[PDB]
RNA sequence: GUCGACAAAGAGAUAGUGCGCCUAAGGGCUUCCAAGAAAAACCUCUAAACUUCAGGUAAUUAGUACCAGUACCGUAAA
RNA sequence: GGUUGAAGGUUUUUCGUAAGGAGGGCUGGACUGGUUAGAAAAGAAAAUGUAGGCAUAAGUAACGAUAAUGCGGGCGAGAAACCCGCACACCGAAAAACUAAGGUUUCCACAGCUAUGCUAAUCAGCUGUGGGUUAGUCUGGUCCUAAGGCGAACCCGAAAGGGACAGUCGAUGGCUAACGGGUUAAUAUUCCCGUACUACUAAUUACUGUGAUGGGGUGACGGAGUGAUGAAAGCGCCGCGAACU
RNA sequence: AAAUAAGGGCGUAUGGGGAAUGCCUAGGCUCUCAGAGGCGAUGAAGGACGUGAUAAGCUGCGAAAAGCUGCGGGGACUGGCACACACAGAUUGAUCCGCAGAUAUCCGAAUGGGGCAACCCGCUAUAUUGAAGAUAUAGCACACCGAUAGGUGGGCAAACCCGCUGAACUGAAACAUCUAAGUAGGCGGAGGAGAAGAAAACAAAAGUGAUUCCGUAAGUAGUGGCGAGCGAACGCGGAUUAGCCCAAACCAGUGCUACGGCAGUGCUGGGGUUGUAACAUGCAGAACCGGAAGUUACUGGAAAGUGACGCCAAAGAGGGUGAUAGCCCCGUAUGGGUAAUAAAUGUGGUAUCCUGAGUAGGGCGGGACACGUGAAACCCUGUCUGAAUUCGGCGGGACCAUCCGCUAAGGCUAAAUACUCCUGAGAGACCGAUAGUGAACCAGUACCGUGAGGGAAAGGU
């Protein structure tokens, strides 16, 4: 279901000061199978997850071509835990 | 084969999406297991519906 | 498609503006039906890692090329005998 | 503290528990003829079901809450 | 006949009653064509003919509300239009804030002035790279139904098909638990802080008739007028805190 | 430096601009020969979303996702258009080709319910904290029949063919009968063809013997506001050739509706069908294998060109190669090898009974026959009426008598015939980028409209 973790600027920037970390995962998972692999893949109690649901970009040139849309999750790990990464 | 060492073999092989994490993170050293396993996993899942 | 002339052969050429120059194929294009030999289309190149004009080995139709037979040097056309073993239809020395 | 221009932790400052005017927002009430939606939700009863079960009530603890939208314009340069 | 230079383009000479033929120089770098016979997509100057290219009007009309601009610094090769500052002016039941329909990334940062902007531009809703949308309580589904649609069965019609009961969908309506501040360049009843609420499940105690698709009550509703009391906004006064003369 | 008439006109030269012409082909057009004529509930046509070490498009492929497996061919490169920096695989024999298999997300007949296509929400069985929020696999639409385990069909898609419906413009120099035309269009079904097909037929004193198609007959007979127009048949010459099965009378078994059974109506078997009319080894068959023969000097960037001297030819079709090649390459003629499939080895007879009933005819109103109600035969019927069984019935263009032919009211049937969404091979006194398909090129694309729908431009170092 995980596919990879997010690593930007905004996401790196809180986990540091709270306790959440961002996540790529599958399109068709809901926030009960998200919780249930990560805990059952890294161990750190998750709680509180966060779906969002991107866009394609869809841009054209001189050509078109779309950006293969995704579902981000944010889990917010129990504290004193943390994900190695 | 056996039927008993394969069907377990055909998911424990299933390092492809691990590898394929470890490469999204940080590329690897020599990429071109991921499709060496990608095909592999392809063979066993034959293998294991040919019986 | 099938060619007569592998990699790893020494040949000689016959027609353009060296028709004399010897080497050794050292890659094949099928498609283009083009052999790279060595020494044979010396061309340079204006590459842009500081390099200034660098030389390259240009392809070459392998139509233009032929063969140095086992006997005495001189170009010749080659067949096949079974191994499938190939020969030169000149001296029958292989 | 970031790169002298900025600049968050903190302090004045628990800085009147201040006074007057003003304030229908809505619901009610009156009247009139032109006489002014439906169903779900909620409460009660019983038909089949079962009896020391299962279901119902009150108090405590713990756990769980799904899917899609969330940017920007929107009396306009979108 | 031709890479010792073909077709094609540009000049020149000559021949024929003409349509046209032949030769030379220059560009051009691969085909061409005599004689006899044959065939036809076989000849343009006009159809307010068609397609492409280019002129004239001409450096002419215009540059899109007569709310308005001036100066000094900054980057920069380049500044009337960009950034900063001090002045001036305009809207202000608006030219202010939220947001529905709709648009579907136009949002934010950095590089660029090619095309786009009725001018230039170091600027941009433009170009190229990196980001941005977090819900148990907000809006829809998982709940309900109106107008209307589909519609087994049934009734009609050359065929396609039409009508339509039960049923099933259908908001523009009904039901349903949350408020105030802070942070980022871009998110905030969503994240954080403070403080609450609702529904379900599993344990434990005291307990017991629970119980519909069926019956009933409520949901559940018009126009106009409006006392009394009284919120939030608004106005006035004293007191208190800070800054300045 | 020069010149200068502010400027204009003419002639020459050199520039920009543009894309014509010339040459070429990546694509098209009309056909010939031989096949094939469908896909789909084991989930079609058509899409959406994904899939790469790197991935914006196109191509391929589906969570086993530029790929997996088996059998053959093949023998050095390969990881598509696509290159570059790279990283890997591969003589243990990769890549690639032919055939046969596995996986095959979501929408779509879509089929568990719904819906605004690519979405939402479920029930029953199992397992996962199992318990709320949720998950993994299997089964859950309709109609018919099968008695029951289960089978059949839904839909899409070129033309040919069949059946049911069915115009108008136009012509008649107007127009209504008529033509256009049973054409265009609409609806349903099947197959490689379909329809028709075996005489209740033609013909005429002589005869033929199922249907279909080609040439004449013939623009004839005829029909027609006898106007426009429409237009057969007989006979003859050819392609192909093929004929058969039931109902009934009758004989047995068997079910139903006075103490022998019979009668009627069902089922199975036999009988019976007409116009002189019961009682294994070889050939072919997929990729594939092999396949002849040229040196020199000159011009030239480059030889295939020119001159000289040679060779092959069952191969001098064609394409490519720095210019024009029989002997440079791919090929061509001849010859081999192939998996599935395959290839030759009864007679006569008196009487009696049966030969398709609301059927043939007829009245009324129409349609098709070349034939428009006309002297109108023949065929079909919306409504009504309604015959006999073989010395019977029908036809020979009103009708009657005689002669001749046939035997209706049941069915099946290949060949010769029509077409191309396709397939393999091959041609053109066919086009050559305003031509040829709308489309030689990221074309039914960009753009236009709410929608049906309309629809371009764009080749060359």
């Amino acid at each position: 279901i995980i596919i990879r973790p997010i690593v930007t600027e905004k996401v790196t920037k809180e986990s540091e000061v709270l306790n959440r970390f961002g996540f790529v995962v599958d399109k068709k998972a809901n926030k009960v199978q998200i919780k249930k692999a990560v805990e059952a893949a890294y161990g750190v109690t998750i709680v509180s997850v966060n779906t969002m649901n991107v866009r394609p970009d869809r841009s054209t040139k001189y050509i078109s071509g779309k950006t293969n849309a995704i579902k981000k999750a944010i889990v917010q790990v129990q504290e004193g835990e943390t994900i190695d990464f | 084969s056996a039927a008993e060492l394969q069907e377990k073999l055909s998911q424990t092989k299933k390092v492809y999406a691990d590898l394929k994490m470890a490469h999204a993170i940080s590329p690897i050293a020599n990429p071109l297991r991921i499709r060496s396993v990608r095909r592999t996993v392809a063979r066993l899942a034959t293998e294991l519906t040919k019986r | 498609i099938k060619l007569k002339i592998k990699s790893g052969d020494i040949v000689r050429v016959i027609a353009g503006d060296h028709k004399g120059a010897e080497g050794k194929v050292l890659r094949v294009y099928r498609e283009k039906n083009k052999a790279i030999v060595e020494g044979v289309n010396l061309v340079s190149k204006h590459t842009k890692p500081q390099g200034g004009i660098v030389k390259k080995e240009a392809s070459i139709q392998i139509s233009n090329i032929a063969l140095i037979d086992p006997k005495t040097k001189e170009t010749t056309r080659v067949g096949i005998r079974v191994k499938k073993v190939r020969f030169s239809k000149k001296s029958n020395q292989v």
